[PDB]
């Protein structure tokens, strides 16, 4: 069954940057599309950024032009690069995968679906 | 002279090029044979009736009765992709050439050696192994196909594929005519329906022996025997596989309004009103131009009833099909019918230090899109006001006969005069190379087990034995089992098959796939640690070619 | 962009509740809703497709529904242990951007 | 003559086997060139020192 597996997540002072990593094995990791989600305590979802199988990347306007999502398709990883973080990104992360196999730039990043991981803790202080 | 051998062991490949492009194949294949003394000397007919296992209601797919005749013959069949070429030279054929012709086959037998086994039967046991210079070991070449041809690759009983291990015969036998009846039940049915055997009709009896129809050579520890060359009759085979499914054929629509900037929402237009455009359609009741009904030369694939069994004389089978499932390379859940499954042992790629009996497996899933998904069709009424109500159309979720798992696209044929469909591409090394074309006065235009068909003849069968060692209480009117000397014969086998391939051409600006040695398949061309191998299935039809 | 939801939602054990949420046509018109549920602490596991499916192992109570711009969804034979935050979630066509609601708790009686 | 064309455009790669394994690769390349006047018709010995 699809597993995927989050890790990264830690107390960063503002600014400066932080770099998430999730994991997967139990489906064709090329096939789909991965994405990150995020709930500050107690608050609502938002989606953060995907990425298809062939590097395109999409994001959120919140972290647009300030985080970078990646794939390394060869270890089923995908990293989530968080360059100027501020308070307001104090959240938990979760990493996600589409239900349908999908590819290349006009392809959605996420429809439906995805075998939430368990998430990691992200707080910015100082 | 006992002292002298008589052939060459030789398994290379050469790859002799010519002008215009095409190359000449000849893939020698040498092996060590080892043939035992069959069970007995006699043609027993005998039938399988696994009525315990298809009492149970709802089991019929898996009957297996039938009749065979048991012959005191082993057959030898090298048809089989992994008897010719190795790994590498697959790679070369299927990446650097686009279509493949089937030119000549030889063998022969060569170092007949035959021994006779002796046991002491002291308290610590031991036995001793004796030649036996004038035994003989019966060789007969079916020339003129007059046994039935009973090709060993469905049975994945085909000679070995590495030439370092020896390689046994497989005990020939034939089909008898059984007239078998078993009407089909679900777990629910009540009783048990008719599953029953009726025997032999007269009208289609035929009993054959090897020894009746064809010539016998008794080959001594210093003898051979040379088939001589045949030559083939069969179609081109393509290394290339087809994209275009119907909506991929002829002109596309004129995009009256483009994007103007990259990104995954930046969409064309089409930019016409759906009941303003110009174009031909076949649905003459409506104004709508469309991509599912814009008229195309003719039909790319078909759909057929997947899964249907179809009972005839001689009990059900399954309906087959041409191709598989579209889409189905992305999942394998989703391999469905149409792809095969090859289930296989030691001898023809299993990681020779498996131990069990269970054999690896594979699906085939082919890199042609001739195929269906059948979750998306629809039968929709041909009044065509649109959007569809639920009476009128049909859907792949509505049910047949009321049953909720059976929907109209199980019972389904769309084969017309109008269907485009593609060759079955070769499976290496499981595969079948060539077959026999059927008697029948109206014929296939398609094997599904083998890419090459044979027009008016093709290669006999060679059917080997172990000469009648008698002892000397032999007694022709004896009721018991004939005494014989325990005797194995070991003999090594050439084959030459010649090909004659196209080399390919670069007709796009970007790269075509091929099949590549990486990180993940490397450890399956290289033995183990300690001296195991494996052969994994290869793809023959990567390059894309343009079907329209 | 965002989809509405109501704040809570109260119901009776074995009784039938239902909760909605509301979009626009470029995000439920176009894409229904997939609803998800999320238990105390843990990640969120989601219950109904846009498909209408459920995935393997997702009680028969939970259905769910759509029409023009919004959507909707309910819970027959509510039980104790269904006491759980709820969120809807689909897809902006114009942004590109999966957009979720803004949550519901659903109290169990 | 002004109105008539002095060549052909082409950039085929074309294949052409031998005997004994060899193949001629004939690269055929084609361009639009844009030349603008030069800054200066005269030529410069210029030093650059950073």
């Amino acid at each position: 069954e699809v597993q995927l597996v989050e890790s990264g997540g830690d107390l960063v002072k503002p600014a400066g940057s932080l770099r998430l990593s999730c994991v997967a094995s139990g489906f064709t990791f090329s096939s789909y599309g991965m994405n990150w989600v995020r709930q500050a305590p107690g608050k609502g979802l938002q989606w953060v950024a995907g990425v298809n199988s062939g590097g395109f990347t999409g994001y959120a306007d919140a972290v647009k032009g300030r985080f970078t999502i990646s794939r390394d398709n060869a270890k089923n990883t995908v990293y989530l690069q968080m360059n100027s973080l501020t308070a307001e990104d104090t959240a938990v992360y979760y990493c996600a995968k589409d239900r349908y196999y999908c590819t290349g730039d006009y392809c959605f990043n996420l429809i439906a679906f995805g075998y939430w991981g368990q998430g990691t803790l992200v707080t910015v202080s100082s | 002279g006992v002292g002298i051998s008589t052939g060459t062991f030789n398994n290379q490949t050469e790859f002799k090029f010519l002008e215009n492009g095409w190359v000449y194949i000849t893939a020698n294949s040498s092996r060590l044979v080892h043939l035992n003394m069959p069970e007995s000397e006699n043609y027993r007919r005998v039938v399988v009736n696994n009525l315990d296992k298809t009492a149970v209601n709802g089991n019929m797919a898996l009957d297996d009765t039938h009749a065979e005749i048991v012959t005191p013959w082993s057959l030898v069949d090298a048809n089989a992709w992994g008897v010719w070429f190795n790994p590498g030279d697959w790679q070369l054929i299927v990446n650097t050439m686009s279509e493949l012709h089937l030119v000549s086959f030889e063998q022969e037998i060569f170092n007949v050696v035959l021994k006779t086994v002796s046991e002491s039967a002291t308290q610590p046991p031991t036995k001793v192994y004796n030649n036996d210079l004038t035994a003989s070991l019966m060789v007969a070449l079916d020339s003129n196909n007059t046994m039935p041809f009973t090709p060993a690759a469905m049975r994945s009983e085909t000679l070995g594929f590495y030439p370092w291990k020896p390689t046994i015969p497989t005990p020939w036998r034939y089909y008898f005519q059984w007239d078998r009846t078993l009407i089909p039940s679900h777990t629910g049915t009540s009783g048990t329906p008719t599953n029953i055997y009726h025997g032999t009709d007269p009208d289609d009896v035929q009993f054959y022996t090897i020894e009746n129809s064809v010539p016998v050579h008794l080959l001594r520890t210093g003898d051979e025997f040379a088939t001589g060359t045949f030559f083939f009759d069969c179609k081109p085979c393509r290394l290339t596989h087809t994209w275009q499914t119907n909506r991929a054929l002829g002109l596309p629509p004129f995009l009256n309004s483009l994007p103007q900037s990259e990104g995954g929402t930046n969409f064309g237009y089409i930019g016409v009103q759906q009941d303003k455009r110009r174009g031909v359609t076949q649905m003459g009741n409506t104004n709508y131009i469309t991509e599912a009904t814009i008229m195309r030369p003719a039909e790319v694939g078909y759909s057929a009833p997947y899964y249907s069994f179809e009972a005839s004389t001689q009990g059900p089978f399954k309906t087959p099909i041409a191709a598989g499932r579209g889409g189905a390379q992305t999942d394998e859940n989703q391999a469905a019918d149409g792809d095969p499954r090859y289930a296989f042992g030691r001898q023809h790629g299993q990681k020779t230090t498996t131990t069990g009996e269970t054999p690896e497996r594979f699906t085939y899933i082919a890199h042609q899109d001739t195929g269906r998904y059948p979750e998306g069709d629809w039968i929709q009424n041909i009044n065509f006001n649109l959007p569809v109500t639920d009476d009128n159309v049909l859907l792949p979720t509505d049910p047949i006969g009321g049953k909720t798992g059976i929907n109209y696209t199980n019972i389904f044929n769309t084969y017309g005069p109008l269907t485009a469909l593609n060759n079955v591409p070769p499976v290496y090394p499981n595969g079948q190379i060539w077959d026999k074309e059927f008697d029948t006065d109206l014929k296939p235009r398609l094997h599904v087990n083998a890419p090459f068909v044979c027009q008016n003849n093709c290669p006999g069968q060679l059917f080997v034995k172990v000469a009648p060692n008698l002892t000397n209480q032999y007694d022709p009117d004896a009721s018991a089992n004939m005494s014989r000397i325990v005797t194995y014969s070991d003999f090594w086998w050439k084959g030459k098959l010649v090909f004659k391939a196209k080399l390919r051409a670069s007709h796009t600006w970007n790269p075509i796939q091929q099949m590549s040695i990486n990180v993940d398949n490397q450890f399956n061309y290289v033995p183990s640690n300690i001296g195991g191998m494996k052969i994994v299935y290869e793809k023959s039809q990567l390059a894309p070619r343009k079907l329209y | 962009s965002v989809l509405t939801q109501p704040t809570s939602v109260s119901g009776s054990l074995g009784q039938r509740v239902t909760i909605s949420c509301s979009g626009s046509t470029n995000n439920i018109g176009i894409v229904g809703a997939s609803w998800y549920q999320q238990l105390p602490g843990k990640a969120p596991k989601l219950l109904v497709y846009s498909d209408g499916n459920r995935p393997s192992g997702v009680p028969d109570r939970f259905s769910g529904s759509n029409s023009g711009n919004s959507a909707t969804l309910t819970i027959t034979g509510l039980q104790a242990e269904d006491e759980a935050d709820y969120y809807c979630q689909s897809f902006d066509t114009t942004l590109g951007a999966a957009v979720f609601g803004g949550g519901t708790h659903l109290t169990v009686l």
